[PDB]
């Protein structure tokens, strides 16, 4: 209920190296 | 993982190694979806076929992991297990059909920046995300190629492994291998003339095929790998365990008891 927010990413409000790649494949 | 990439740090915080007692070793992937409730593949427990046949006992568990082979000394939480949980229809006798298991660990755990769950997708994020050429991503610290093959560079990576694989059309999975297919799976990988290149591998099953909601900013787990042929073979794919599919089972389990 808090799930899928990463500490050191999400949390951070920081991105992984390669999550654009998918966020550009979702039309 | 064949042809991925190092995993940065708490990138995959829901990321579980299933190890066994003795002889020590890694045996699959799996996921964090609580801090009691743990989601894997079937077959990582119980194969007949191959004479694998896993009780509670025989295991450990290891979330927080980075390296595969190194203890990590305050980030790392090795659990037991108090039960173990597979699906009553798993079909291990032809086509794997509803690859999945829970596990319960002994005593809950504490989520830090190494260790956190992951979401179940709901009937809304299910449909508009598990869409073909939607791609999702998968972790492993299985073989790095074809191991039961003379075969050039190392088996086995050093670290978590991660790959970004786009989800493919029913008719192209059907088509692509004489293993019947079924509701409760999906395949993904690049196509041949993609000219991209990737997959998941052995020790790999029970690992998780995460997306990310362009509506939330967080991590859903569709899919848990299931089975394949050979890894990285060009016109084959890998084959996921239908997250959305199970709910039912999954959630039926999971509350049953207070
Ligand atoms: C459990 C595993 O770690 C592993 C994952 C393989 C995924 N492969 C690719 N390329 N993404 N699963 C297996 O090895 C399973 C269990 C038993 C056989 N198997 C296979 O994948 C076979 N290669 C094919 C198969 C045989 C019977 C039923 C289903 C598939």
């Amino acid at each position: 209920a808090d799930c899928g927010l990463r500490p050191l990413f999400e949390k951070k409000s920081l991105e992984d190296k390669t999550e654009r790649e998918l966020l550009e494949s979702y039309i | 993982i064949v042809e991925g990439s190092d995993a940065e740090i708490g990138m995959s915080p829901w990321q579980v190694m299933l190890f066994r007692k003795s002889p020590q070793e890694l045996l699959c992937g799996a996921s964090l979806i609580s801090d009691r409730w743990v989601l894997t593949a079937a077959h990582c427990l119980l194969y007949p076929p191959w004479d694998k046949n896993f009780t509670e006992n025989d295991l450990l568990v290891r979330i927080g992991k980075h390296s595969r082979t190194r203890y990590e000394r305050n980030i790392e939480k090795i659990s037991m297990l108090e039960k173990i949980y597979i699906h009553p229809r798993y079909n291990w006798r032809e086509n794997l059909d509803r690859d999945i298991a829970l596990m319960k660990l002994k005593k809950p755990v504490a989520f830090s920046d190494y260790i956190h769950p992951v979401c179940l997708p709901d009937r809304e994020t299910a449909a508009s995300l598990l869409q073909a050429g939607y791609k999702g991503r998968v972790t492993g610290w299985g073989n790095l190629k074809e191991t039961w093959t003379a075969n050039v560079g190392k088996g086995q990576p050093s670290v978590l492994q991660v790959v970004n694989l786009p989800i493919v059309e029913r008719p192209v999975c059907k088509d692509s291998t004489r293993i019947r297919i079924t509701d409760n799976m999906f395949c993904a990988g690049y196509k041949p003339d993609e000219g991209k290149r990737g997959d998941a591998c052995e020790g790999d099953s029970g690992g998780p095929f995460v997306m990310k909601s362009p509506f939330n900013n967080r991590w859903y787990q569709m899919g848990i790998v299931s089975w394949g042929e050979g890894c990285d073979r060009d016109g084959k794919y890998g084959f996921y365990t239908h997250v959305f599919r199970l709910k039912k089972w999954i959630q039926k389990v999971i509350d049953q008891f207070g």
